[PDB]
C-alpha cells in the first residue's frame, strides 16, 4: 500500500538548518510530483514547495522562498526538503504530500503522516465557521470563500476540500469541488458558485469529526484556508 | 491563460514523449526478422540454433536481432503479414528432405512471400535444412519424383544447387531484393553469422537508400 | 466426418428461416426517420460555430 | 570589386627623381589594402607617378603639396582591368546562379520539410546544408550592384552581407564533412552506426556546426567596413586601415578552416567507401561508386581553386609574389573562381538531393 | 448420406432468399429520392495527435467524447487528450503486434490485442498511479482482430479464429463461445445495448450474435470479398461493413438484407474502417487510398473526403457526442476533424 514517512523533525536553534526527508513507497513515485506543507501548532495548513515529476518545475511560498529548497531522487523514492536559517515561526509539522497532474486526476490524495520540527531556544481563502458543534446523524454544510475566481476559462474549478481527523494526517475529500476523491465516503459532497463552495455532509458519523481545510489549486502559490472544526 | 494543472498536464505530456522517442530510438537498434516455413520442426532446430507469436531476442556481434515466428498462426496470412513490412529481413526455412510434395507447397509458400507487395525490397534469407538427411534420401531415391524436369545427376551437390535455382527464380523482381541462400545443418555459430552477414548488408542497403546513394 | 458441421449448419438454416422479417420499404422509412431527425443536434452535418466549439 | 576582391589603386614600381615640382601635382596615399605602401602623384600631362618611398623628398613636397577627392618613369597600378563586357558576364552568372539556386535550395527545404519530415539523420544534414546555401546566395545581388557599382547600402549592410556570405561559406564547408563523416559511419561501421545515428544527435552536430561557423565569422564579420577608397565606396575589411592583416587572416583562416580539415575528412571518409563498394563487387554497387565520385569531383572542383587562388593572392599580400601582371591576374582568377564556387549553391541540391532515388519519388509525387 | 444434408441444406438457402427477396419490395435509392443532399462536407485537421513512431492499427473514444486510446505496432498504447493534444497514458505493450483496442465505456480500463492470442487488460486508475496489466485474456487460437467492452467485468472479442468469445475479466474464463463462422473474423461492432454484437469475416460475411445464448441471431452476405470493418448505425438495429472489394455495405437486421451500397468507380481499393456520425446521416469509411471518404449514407452520394493523410487510414472513430472525427493511418499520425 502507498506509504509516505517523513523524517529529520526535532529541536533546532533558531538560525540553523535541517533537511526533512520523505521515503515513499508502495506506488510509482517518479510519476507522482511532491508538496511540502505545514502545519504550526494549533495552526491551519500552509503550503510550502512544490517539486514536480522529472524536477521540471519548482515552486515556492514566499514565506520559504531563498531560505529552502525543495529536491527529490526518483531511483530511491525519496523526497527532500533543505531548510536553513530557520526562523522562530517555521515551528510545525510538515506534511509529504503526494499529486498527480493529468486529465481526471486527484492531486494532493495521500498525504504522508508528517514530522514534527520545532525551532526553539496570492488567493485568499477564508472559512467564517470554527468549532462547529455536531451531534451526529444529521447533515451540516461547510463553506469556504476565494477573494479570486476559481474557475478557469477551461471549465473546471479547483478548490481541494480536505479531512483531518485529530492525531492524523489530513486527507483529500473533494478535488475541484465535485469529484468524490477514492475511497472517501459518498455522503461528502461538494457545490458552489466559482467565488464561494461549499462542502456539506449527509450523515455525520463520529469517524469523521476533525478540522476540515479548502486549498485554491488555480495558480500557485497554493493556499489553504483556516480550517472549519467539526465536533461531537 | 493555462492553470497550473494545465501546465502540469502538458509538462507530463512533455515527459511522455520523450519517453516515447527514448523507446523508439531504442527499437530502431533492433533488427527485426520475420521466421517463416513449411515443416513443423524445420523453423524449430533453427530456433534452438539461436500460440500466436513466440519472439527470440538474442544479440549477436553487438547487433540485436528480435526473430518472430508466425507457425502457430493457422489463419489467413494476407490479413496480418502486413504487420511485418518494415521488417528488417524474413528467414525463409525449408527442409531438403521433403522432396517425397512438400517441397512444392513449400515453394507456392516462397512464392506467395516473396512476390508479396509488401515485401517489395525486404531481403529473404533462405535456409536449406536437413541436408545430410537429403544426402540419405537422395543416395535413396532420386530428385526426379519431386521435379521430373531435372536434368541433372543423382550426386547431392548438383541436386543441392538446382534446388537453391529453383528457389532463388521465383523471385520476380531481382532489382530491389536479394535471396541470401544457406544450406543450415552445420548446427554451429555459422547459421547465427550467416543471419547476421546477411542482415548487415540489408542494413548497408537501407543506409545507401536513406542517404539517397541508391 | 462431415456429418456433424452438417447437422449444425442445417439446423443453422431451419433457424434462420424462422425469423420474423419485415418489408425493407418501412425498414428503411424508419432509418431516413432516424437520420432526419436526429439531425439537428449532429455536429458533423451542421458546421458548429467557433463559440461552441471545443475544436480549433 | 567583391568581397574579395576591392578596387584598389596601387603602386609596384618605384621613380627615383626627386624633384617633379611644378603641375596640378595632387598627390594621394596608395590603398590601405595594398601591400607596397607608397604615394601616387597625379600630374598635368595626364600621367600620374609613383613615389614608394613615401618619405622623404616626396613627405617635404606633401606639406607642399594637397590632397584631391574625385620625365618620371612608372604608373599607379589597377588591380582590377576587367571591362564593361567582363562585368556584365559576371553579374549576369551571379544574376542567373542566384536564381537557380534559390529555386533549388527552396524547393530541397520544402519537400524534405513537408513531404520527408525530417525522419532521417542524412535529413537534417540535407536541410542544414540547404539552409547554409540560401543565406549564402542572399549576399548575390548586393554583390552583382557592388560589381557594377559602388557600395551604398552602408557599414551595417557591409557587415550584414560579409556575415551571411562566411557563416554560408562555413557552415557550407562543415556540413558537407559532416554528411561526408555520417555516410563513412553508416556504411563501414554500419553495426555500430545503429546506436550512434539518430535524430538528435545529427541535430546536436549541426547546432554545433552553426555556432563554429558563428565563431568563425565574429572576426571577419567586425573587421569588415564601408571605405571610400580611390572615390568608390568599398566592402571590405578596412577596419582600423589594416586591410592586409586582415586580408592574410582571412584567406588563411579560409584556407585552413575551410579546405585542409574539411577536405581531409571528406577525402578520408568517401576513400573508405569507395574501398568498401570495391570489397561488395560480388553484389555489383557500381551506382554509389558513381555518384561517391561524383560528389567528390564536384566538390573539389568548385572548392579547390578558389581555395588556392585565395592562398596564392595570400603569397601575393605577403610580397612572396609581387608586379602588376601576377596581381591583376589574381583579381580576375579571384573572380572567376568565386563564380565557380558559387555554383557550389546551385550544385549542391543536384550532386545531394535529386540523383537520390529516396527524393525523386517525392519530387514526382508533388 | 452427406448429399442428401447438403440437398435440405440448399432448399433451405433457397427458401430464405426467397423470402428475403419477397420483402425487398423497395430501396434506400428510391424512397430516400426525396431528401434534400447533404452538400459538400468540408472538415479541416482541428488537430494532429503526434507522438506514436509506427503504424496506427486502432483508435477507440472513450464516453467522454475527450480521452481517446490508440494502439500501433511501435509496443505502445496511447491514451490521448484530444481537447489538448496531451498524452494522459502511454502503456507500454508486452507484444508490440496489437491489431486492436478498446476503451471500457466506464474509462477505468483499455484492452488490447492481436498476434499474441491475448486480450491484455490495463487498468488505469490505480492506486500506485502507472496503468498496470489486470488480466490477460489467453484461449483463442488465433490473432484478435476486435474487442469490445460490455462492462468493467465482462469483455466480446473476435479472434482469428473461425470464433469470437465473451470473457468475464475477473476470472478470465471464456463465459461464451461463437463458433458459427467459417473464416477469419476481422471486425466487432457492439450494439449500444450490447445485448447483441455483430461481426464480420474473411468469408464475406456479417453475424449477429445474442450475448447471453452463444447463438448466430443472423447472417449476411453480398460482399465479394473480406470484411475488414463493421459498426451499427446509431439505432443499433442496423450496421454497416466495408471489404477489400471497393464497396461498403449497410445492412438491416429487422429486414434480414443489404439495403445500400457504396462504391465509386474511381475507388478501386479496399475499405479498413468504417464509423457513422451521431445522427447516421454521415458514413465514415477510411480506405487503402491515403484517404477517409464521407458517404450520404440515406443516398450514397459520396459527401466529402478527408484527405490530410499519407498512408492508408487503417482506424476511425466519431464521439459519442459527434463532435469529431479521429482517422488514424499508418503514417503514425492520429488526425482530429472537424
Ligand atoms: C595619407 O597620408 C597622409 C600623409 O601625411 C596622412 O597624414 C594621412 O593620415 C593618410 N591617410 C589619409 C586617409 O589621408
Amino acid at each position: 500500500d502507498v506509504q509516505l514517512v517523513e523524517s529529520g523533525g526535532g529541536l533546532v536553534q533558531p538560525g540553523g538548518s535541517r533537511k526533512l526527508s520523505c521515503s515513499a513507497s508502495g506506488f510509482a513515485f517518479s510519476s507522482f510530483g511532491m508538496h511540502w506543507v505545514r502545519q504550526a501548532p494549533e495552526k491551519g495548513l500552509e503550503w510550502v514547495a512544490y517539486i514536480s515529476s522529472g524536477s521540471g518545475t519548482i515552486y515556492y511560498a514566499d514565506t520559504v522562498k531563498g531560505r529552502f529548497t525543495i529536491s527529490r531522487d526518483d531511483p530511491k523514492n525519496t523526497l527532500f526538503l533543505q531548510m536553513t536559517s530557520l526562523r522562530s515561526e517555521d515551528t510545525a509539522m510538515y506534511y509529504c504530500v503526494r499529486s498527480i497532474y493529468y486529465y481526471g486526476s486527484s492531486p494532493f490524495d495521500f498525504w504522508g503522516q508528517g514530522t514534527t520540527l520545532t525551532v526553539s531556544s496570492d488567493i485568499v481563502m477564508t472559512q467564517a465557521t470554527s468549532s462547529v458543534p455536531v451531534t451526529p446523524g444529521e447533515s451540516v454544510s461547510i463553506s469556504c470563500r476565494s477573494s479570486k475566481s476559481l474557475l478557469h476559462s477551461n471549465g473546471n474549478t479547483y478548490l481541494y476540500w480536505f479531512l483531518q481527523r485529530p492525531g492524523q494526517s489530513p486527507q483529500l475529500l473533494i478535488y475541484r469541488m465535485s469529484n468524490l476523491a477514492s475511497g472517501v465516503p459518498d455522503r461528502f459532497s461538494g457545490s458552489g458558485s466559482g467565488t464561494a463552495f461549499t462542502l456539506t455532509i449527509s450523515r455525520l458519523e463520529a469517524e469523521d469529526v476533525g478540522v476540515y481545510y479548502c486549498m485554491q489549486h488555480l495558480e500557485y502559490p497554493l493556499t489553504f484556508g483556516a480550517g472549519t472544526k467539526l465536533e461531537l | 491563460t493555462l492553470s497550473a494543472e494545465d501546465k502540469a498536464a502538458v509538462e507530463r505530456s512533455k515527459m511522455i514523449d520523450r519517453n516515447l522517442r527514448e523507446d523508439g530510438e531504442k527499437a530502431a537498434r533492433e533488427v527485426k526478422l520475420l521466421l517463416l516455413g513449411a515443416g513443423e520442426s524445420g523453423k524449430s532446430t533453427i530456433v534452438k540454433q539461436m500460440t500466436g507469436i513466440v519472439e527470440t531476442h538474442f544479440t549477436f556481434k553487438d547487433l540485436h536481432f528480435k526473430m518472430f515466428d508466425v507457425g502457430g498462426q493457422r489463419s489467413e496470412r494476407k490479413k496480418w503479414i502486413h504487420c511485418f513490412e518494415g521488417v528488417t529481413a524474413i528467414i525463409f526455412c525449408v527442409a531438403l528432405s521433403d522432396y517425397d510434395n512438400r517441397m512444392h507447397e513449400s515453394m507456392k509458400l516462397f512464392d506467395s512471400i516473396c512476390n508479396n507487395k509488401w515485401f517489395t525490397d525486404t531481403s529473404i534469407i533462405l535456409f536449406l535444412n536437413k541436408k545430410d538427411l537429403f544426402e540419405e534420401k537422395i543416395k535413396k531415391s532420386p530428385l526426379t519424383i519431386c521435379y521430373p524436369e531435372y536434368a541433372g545427376s543423382n550426386t547431392y551437390e548438383e541436386a543441392a544447387a538446382y534446388i537453391q535455382c529453383q528457389f532463388e527464380d521465383l523471385n520476380k523482381r531481382k532489382d530491389t531484393k536479394e535471396i541470401y541462400t544457406h544450406f543450415t545443418c552445420a548446427t554451429d555459430t555459422k547459421n547465427v553469422q550467416f543471419v547476421f552477414d546477411a542482415v548487415t548488408d540489408v542494413i548497408i542497403k537501407n543506409n545507401l537508400k536513406d542517404c539517397g546513394l541508391f | 466426418a462431415s456429418i456433424a458441421q452438417a447437422r449444425k449448419l442445417v439446423e443453422q438454416l431451419k433457424m434462420e428461416a424462422n425469423i420474423d422479417r419485415i418489408k425493407v420499404s418501412k425498414a428503411a422509412a424508419d432509418l431516413m426517420a432516424y437520420c432526419e431527425a436526429h439531425a439537428k443536434e449532429d455536429p458533423l452535418l451542421t458546421p458548429v460555430p467557433a463559440s461552441e466549439n471545443p475544436f480549433r | 570589386k567583391s568581397m574579395q576582391v576591392p578596387f584598389s589603386r596601387c603602386c609596384f614600381s618605384f621613380c627615383e627623381q626627386e624633384i617633379p615640382l611644378r603641375a596640378i601635382l595632387c598627390y594621394r596615399n596608395t590603398s590601405s589594402i595594398c601591400s607596397n605602401e607608397g604615394l601616387i602623384f597625379k600630374l598635368k600631362r595626364g600621367k600620374e607617378a609613383c613615389a614608394l618611398d613615401t618619405v622623404g623628398w616626396v613627405q617635404r613636397h606633401r606639406k607642399m603639396l594637397r590632397h584631391c577627392p574625385s620625365d618620371i618613369c612608372s604608373s599607379p597600378c589597377d588591380a582590377e582591368l576587367i571591362q564593361t563586357n567582363g562585368k556584365l558576364l559576371l553579374a549576369v552568372f551571379y544574376c542567373l546562379l542566384f536564381v537557380f539556386s534559390l529555386l533549388g535550395n527552396s524547393l530541397v527545404i520544402l519537400v524534405l520539410v513537408v513531404c520527408k519530415k525530417l525522419r532521417s539523420i542524412t535529413d537534417v544534414y540535407l536541410l542544414n546544408l540547404a539552409l547554409s546555401d540560401l543565406l549564402f546566395v542572399f549576399s548575390f545581388p548586393f554583390q552583382t550592384y557592388y560589381l557594377l557599382d559602388q557600395w551604398v547600402f552602408g557599414t551595417v549592410m557591409c557587415k550584414v552581407v560579409s556575415g551571411f556570405y562566411y557563416i554560408g561559406f562555413y557552415s557550407s564547408m562543415f556540413f558537407i564533412t559532416l554528411m561526408s563523416v555520417d555516410r563513412y559511419l553508416a556504411v563501414v561501421h554500419a553495426v555500430y552506426a545503429l546506436k550512434v545515428r539518430t535524430i538528435r544527435m545529427g541535430t546536436t552536430l549541426c547546432l554545433a556546426v552553426w555556432l563554429t561557423a558563428i565563431m568563425a565569422t565574429i572576426p571577419l564579420l567586425v573587421f569588415y567596413q564601408v571605405a571610400s577608397e580611390d572615390g568608390v565606396l568599398q566592402c571590405y575589411s578596412f577596419y582600423n586601415q589594416q586591410t592586409l592583416k586582415w586580408k592574410i587572416f582571412t584567406n588563411f583562416k579560409m584556407n585552413i578552416l575551410g579546405l585542409l580539415i574539411p577536405f581531409t575528412i571528406f577525402m578520408f571518409c568517401y576513400i573508405k567507401i569507395l574501398h568498401q563498394l570495391k570489397r561488395c563487387q560480388n553484389h555489383n554497387k557500381t551506382k554509389a561508386i558513381r555518384l561517391v565520385l561524383i560528389v567528390v569531383i564536384a566538390s573539389l572542383l568548385f572548392w579547390v581553386p578558389f581555395n588556392v587562388v585565395l592562398f596564392l593572392t595570400s603569397l601575393h599580400s605577403m610580397h612572396i609574389l609581387d608586379g602588376c601582371s601576377i596581381s591583376q591576374q589574381l583579381t580576375y582568377a579571384t573572380h572567376v573562381t568565386e563564380i565557380i564556387s558559387f555554383t557550389h549553391c546551385c550544385v549542391n541540391p543536384v550532386i545531394y538531393a535529386f540523383v537520390g532515388e529516396k527524393f525523386k519519388k517525392h519530387l514526382s509525387e508533388i | 448420406e452427406l448429399d442428401q444434408l447438403r440437398q435440405e441444406a440448399e432448399q433451405l438457402k433457397n427458401q430464405i432468399r426467397d423470402a428475403r427477396k419477397a420483402c425487398a419490395d423497395a430501396t434506400l435509392s428510391q424512397i430516400t429520392n426525396n431528401i434534400d443532399p447533404v452538400g459538400r462536407i468540408q472538415m479541416r485537421t482541428r488537430r494532429t495527435l503526434r507522438g506514436h513512431l509506427a503504424k496506427i492499427y486502432a483508435m477507440h473514444w472513450g464516453t467522454d467524447s475527450r480521452l481517446l486510446v490508440s494502439a500501433s505496432q511501435d509496443g505502445k498504447l496511447i491514451i490521448w487528450d484530444s481537447y489538448t493534444t496531451n498524452k494522459v497514458h502511454a502503456i507500454p505493450l508486452r507484444s508490440s503486434w496489437v491489431m486492436t483496442c478498446a476503451y471500457a465505456p466506464s474509462g477505468n480500463y483499455v484492452a488490447c490485442g492481436g498476434l499474441d492470442n491475448i486480450c491484455s487488460i490495463y487498468n488505469l486508475k490505480t492506486r500506485e498511479g502507472n496503468v498496470r496489466v489486470s488480466r490477460e485474456l489467453a484461449g483463442h487460437t488465433g490473432y484478435l482482430s476486435c474487442c469490445r467492452f460490455l462492462d468493467d467485468n465482462q469483455i466480446v472479442t473476435s479472434s482469428g479464429d473461425t470464433t469470437c468469445a465473451l470473457w468475464d475479466i475477473e476470472t478470465g474464463q471464456q463465459t461464451t463461445t461463437f463458433t458459427g463462422h467459417t473464416g477469419d473474423v476481422m471486425s466487432l461492432s457492439l450494439a449500444p445495448d450490447t445485448r447483441l454484437f455483430v461481426s464480420g469475416a474473411c468469408d464475406a460475411s456479417a453475424k449477429l450474435w445474442d450475448v447471453r445464448e452463444g447463438m448466430c441471431r443472423q447472417t449476411f452476405t453480398g460482399h465479394e470479398s473480406d470484411i475488414n470493418a463493421i459498426c451499427f448505425f446509431p439505432n443499433g438495429n442496423a450496421f454497416a461493413t466495408g471489404s477489400d472489394d471497393a464497396t461498403c455495405r449497410l445492412f438491416d437486421l429487422r429486414a434480414d438484407q443489404e439495403l445500400m451500397t457504396y462504391s465509386h468507380d474511381n475507388i478501386i481499393c479496399g475499405i479498413t474502417s468504417v464509423s457513422f456520425s451521431k445522427s447516421g446521416r454521415l458514413l465514415l469509411a477510411g480506405y487503402d487510398d491515403f484517404n477517409c471518404n464521407v458517404w450520404d449514407a440515406l443516398k450514397a452520394d459520396r459527401a466529402g473526403v478527408l484527405a490530410g493523410h499519407d498512408n492508408r487510414v487503417s482506424c476511425l472513430g466519431v464521439t459519442d457526442d459527434g463532435m469529431a472525427v479521429a482517422t488514424g493511418s499508418w503514417d503514425s499520425f492520429l488526425k482530429i476533424w472537424n
